[PDB]
DNA sequence: GGGGGGGGGGGGGGGGGGGGGTTTTTGGGGGGGGGG
DNA sequence: CCCCCCCCCCACCCCCCCCCCCCCCCCCCCCCC
């Protein structure tokens, strides 16, 4: 049971976690964030959370590619 | 050389409308907000130079809860954040989310800047949330139009139903089928933004992944009809109605029938022609997604129970504006304070009548103690304007009468004599048992009513004749009346000594501007919470002589148990938490004044 | 002289459908106000160039693969996704205008007409105003060939100081008396 | 020993086919009210 | 107080989708420099 306990400690830290990944409103709340580059040029996410860190909108931006190189194969 | 945060659309920066939120947030002072309102001669500094925010962020997290109200104004009473008020109402939903997480991290920041040690893991667990009110004027319902499409707006109306709680999913939970890997996915703009493959390089198996909705985790959503109030309306049409979408904590904010203030963005979305379809309608559905919801002592109390007048002083106070009837107006205040309940049923309750002539202040008597109590109700005997008195099975569903919903109040029941006969039948549990038995539709049970009626009743004809009895004179039956503690006649006989009199009080309400008549309810709730009386072992002896006494002059056992009832309720008016023998004599003498009729 | 007339609504027959015309009758129910959509305005995610769809018709199907060449030379298969702040929407309403009691031949029941109204000529009808209303008759597919139809209304023409000019009355004098018998004055 | 070319497998796109898309009258029971 | 009445409530084209086929791309193996 002092294990168990231990367990249900460690995933905890994941769940303290994934909360800052996860919007402090409902989903349908949508504000836009824009991110200018460094050049003149503008992209766009509704990451609610990611309007205050720019390290979440990029890695949304790089989440959000439809896009996967394919990927390769390899009894008694 | 840097990436820049943008609100979309507007050219704010982010990191500036973090900033100047924070240092208001923190550092304002609520003296500001009286230089931006009227009467700023009123700013005090031993009240007015509290850092308010401060202070609300101090009792918040000693609470340890997520919600903070801010009155839009006192953005524009502070000089780095007026224009974080225009960019508020004109682009709500990044302002708010970008205000929450301020608030987070001033939440964050206190306890290590401020410094005093507390849970660090609790704050970073929990989300908070701004909700803004006030925003503007309270534009009519009517008003909207397209140009509201994304801002923040104000509305008043009535609430004419809510549904049960929805759940609304905010991360979707997916298991892979053959290696039973897990993965969370935050919900997107509604949308699932489902894995492909499974994420398990080892694995990395196509379409395999499915979602466990029992495992997801979802928001609370809720949907509240809110109607245009009359007070808006044109004259010659329907009043519109609004749906309003509200979250969270905020689900359950107001029940049917709520008068409110919401504010909230006006949104709009699309709807499908058929759901096996993309194709959408070309106008859409419009709703207001709210941020903020809001409706429409014991000192004194034991200064004042020391009085010796008390009995009148309370009395009169509860109709002053009436000529004198005091006996009925002491019975009536006895009335609101009730006798005590009992373990076994034996009930507090007192029931009062009113009869005599119809053209008499019994009325407004009626509408006095209607306005003091806390729960009661005002009725009349038969009928039904959308109200009436038995419970009543309609479309299926039970309705709950006025005297069921009079549980705990004074039911008030005027034209008591025209009742209809069925009402007359079920009046008697409820005069004996505090509750009235329904047996329909496979549901059973005694639906307790728990309600003191004060009635008022009228002489066949258009006056009494006091040479008949009540019951010659009345149309209601002796058994009936026989339930009633304490039955009185007003009367509009001639006489100037007494109509001159009650004239001249009359017409001097129009001239004028001890009577504690706000200070009454106060009164009665405190002794109500805190007065619960027993009965003293000498006033035993009281009670049975006396009872003996008036049975030797046709009396009942329901008498006794009246006198008790009265004397109970008498010990609780001067917080007396013990009945002595001066309050079962004072009973006594009431009923004695009473039964003679 | 066409939209000039002020006709009937039975008198509008098909063969008006096109032209401008000038109905005359009252206004029996009025929608509350909706916004159509003119132009949608989608955000791409993927490249962050918007793109637009105008609107013409009575539904639409929403775009969803980038067409913009910022992704499409890049063949970037981006996801498009709706922006009210960036849609143009028109203030729309729905009214329907119904033949007045001298218009309807004996024996017939009074027919009616819906009237579309857009922008600032919102709220301008109210239920119960007798109204000339100038707008294209138009149709709508929904049956077959049989058409729904109408009024694109364009104008409108209703048929129908005191804290100072109060002292006339005061100055005229007899005031009870004279405004009693202005109660239903033809009453004996 | 490394780079190019050839050959085979696997994935993606495009095309084609298919299926789905409320008041008004009549009768009965029960409840409530009025007249002798 | 009893009985009868009467009142109330109730019952063919277009889009989404799925399957099939073909080509292209990427990796691996073998040969040549
Ligand atoms: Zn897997
Ligand atoms: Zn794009």
């Amino acid at each position: 049971g002092f294990e168990l306990s231990k367990l249900l400690q460690k995933e905890h830290q994941m769940r303290k976690n994934v909360i800052k990944h996860t919007s402090a409103r409902h989903s349908r709340f949508g504000g836009l964030l824009s991110i200018q580059t460094p050049d003149k040029t503008r992209l766009t996410v509704s990451g609610s959370q990611a309007l205050v860190d720019e390290k979440i909108a990029l890695q949304k931006l790089d989440d959000s590619k439809k896009w996967n190189k394919r990927i390769i194969k390899k009894e008694g | 050389s840097e990436p820049l945060r943008i609100i979309w659309g507007t050219n704010v920066s982010i990191q500036e409308c973090t900033t100047n939120f924070r240092n208001f947030l923190m550092s304002f002072k609520y003296k500001f907000r009286k230089i931006l309102d009227e009467r700023e001669e009123f700013i005090n500094n031993t009240t007015d130079e509290e850092l308010y925010y401060i202070k609300q962020l101090n009792e918040m997290r000693e609470l340890g809860t997520s919600n903070l109200n801010l009155d839009a104004r006192n953005l524009l009473a502070y000089k780095q954040t007026e224009d974080l008020y225009h960019q508020l109402l004109n682009y709500p939903q990044e302002v708010i989310s970008i205000m929450d997480q301020t608030i987070k991290d001033c939440m964050v920041s206190l306890i290590v800047d401020n410094n005093l040690d507390y849970d660090l893991d609790e704050i970073e667990t929990k989300f908070y949330k701004v909700r803004p009110y006030n925003v503007g004027s309270c534009k009519g319902m009517r008003e909207l139009n397209p140009n509201d499409i994304d801002k923040l707006i104000n509305l008043k109306g009535l609430v004419l139903r809510s549904t049960p709680v929805i759940p609304d999913m905010k991360v979707a939970f997916f298991k892979c089928n053959v290696c039973d890997h897990t993965m969370a996915v935050e919900i997107d703009r509604g949308v699932i933004q489902e894995p492909a493959r499974c994420e398990r390089i080892d694995c990395n198996e196509p379409n395999s992944m499915s979602l466990i909705h029992n495992r997801c985790s979802f928001a609370d959503k809720q949907v509240i009809k809110l109607q245009e109030t009359p007070d808006f309306v044109p004259d010659g049409q329907t009043p519109h109605s609004i749906s309003l979408c509200v979250y969270d904590e905020l689900v359950d904010s107001c029940r049917a029938g709520d008068r409110i203030e919401v504010t909230g963005t006006f949104r709009s979305i699309p709807i499908r022609a058929n759901s096996r379809q993309r194709v959408l309608k070309s106008l859409y559905k419009t709703y207001v997604d709210v941020v903020h919801v809001k409706k429409v002592d014991l000192a004194k109390i034991r200064e004042v129970a020391a009085r010796e007048d008390l009995y009148s002083l309370l009395a009169r106070s509860i109709a002053p504006s009436i000529y004198e009837l005091e006996d009925v107006k002491k019975g009536i205040l006895l009335q609101l304070f009730g006798g005590t309940n009992k373990t076994f049923r034996y009930r507090g309750d007192i029931n009062i009548l009113l009869c005599g002539d119809p053209s008499t202040s019994k009325s407004q008597i009626l509408q006095y103690v209607h306005k003091i109590t806390p729960r009661g109700v005002y009725t009349s005997g038969k009928g039904s304007s959308a109200v009436g008195l038995t419970a009543y099975i309609t479309r299926l569903v039970l309705e709950s009468g006025a005297l069921v919903l009079s549980d705990g109040g004074v039911c008030c029941i005027d034209e008591f004599d025209k009742m209809s006969d069925s009402t007359r039948s079920v009046l008697h549990e409820v005069m004996e048992q505090q509750t009235i038995s329904i047996a329909k539709a496979g549901i059973i049970t005694t639906l307790n009513a728990r309600s003191s009626i004060l009635a008022s009743a009228n002489p066949i004809g258009s006056r009494y004749n006091p040479n008949l009895p009540v019951t010659e004179n009345i149309d209601l039956p002796p058994p009936l009346l026989s339930r009633f503690d304490l039955v009185y006649l007003v009367l509009d006989k001639v006489d100037e000594k007494n109509d001159r009199e009650l004239a001249k009080h009359l017409t001097n309400l129009y001239l004028e501007d001890v009577l504690p008549v706000e200070f009454l309810t106060m009164y009665i709730s405190y002794a109500k919470e805190h007065i619960h009386p027993i009965i003293t072992e000498a006033a035993k002896t009281e009670l049975v002589r006396a009872y003996v006494g008036m049975r030797k002059m046709t009396a009942t056992t329901r008498q006794l148990e009246s006198m008790i009832r009265l004397a109970e309720a008498h010990a609780k008016m001067k917080l007396k938490n013990v009945v002595e023998l001066e309050d079962v004599q004072e009973a006594v003498r009431l009923i004695r004044s009473a039964i003679k009729d | 002289a066409i939209s000039s007339k002020p006709l009937s609504v039975r008198q509008i027959k098909g063969d008006f459908l096109g032209q401008l015309i000038t109905v005359r009758g009252i206004i029996t129910r009025v929608s509350d106000v909706k916004p159509a959509v003119e132009v949608i305005a989608y955000t791409c995610d993927q490249c962050g160039y918007e793109v637009f769809q105008e609107v013409n018709s009575r539904t639409f199907t929403p775009l969803s693969e980038c067409t913009s060449e910022e992704c499409s030379q890049n063949q970037t298969k981006g996801q498009l996704f709706m922006s009210t702040r960036a849609s143009k929407f028109s203030a729309f309403q729905e009214c329907k205008i119904q033949e007045l009691s001298q218009q309807v031949p004996v024996g017939h029941i009074p027919r009616s007409l819906n009237i579309h109204v857009n922008g600032t000529l919102v709220r301008s009808l109210s239920p119960g105003d007798i109204v000339d209303v100038t707008g294209i008759f138009l149709p709508a597919p929904y049956a077959g060939l049989l058409t729904e139809t109408y009024l694109e209304a364009q104008f409108v023409r209703q048929h129908k100081d005191v804290e100072e000019r109060v002292m006339e009355l005061i100055t005229s004098g007899d005031v009870y008396n004279r405004l009693a018998k202005s109660i239903a004055p033809e009453i004996y």
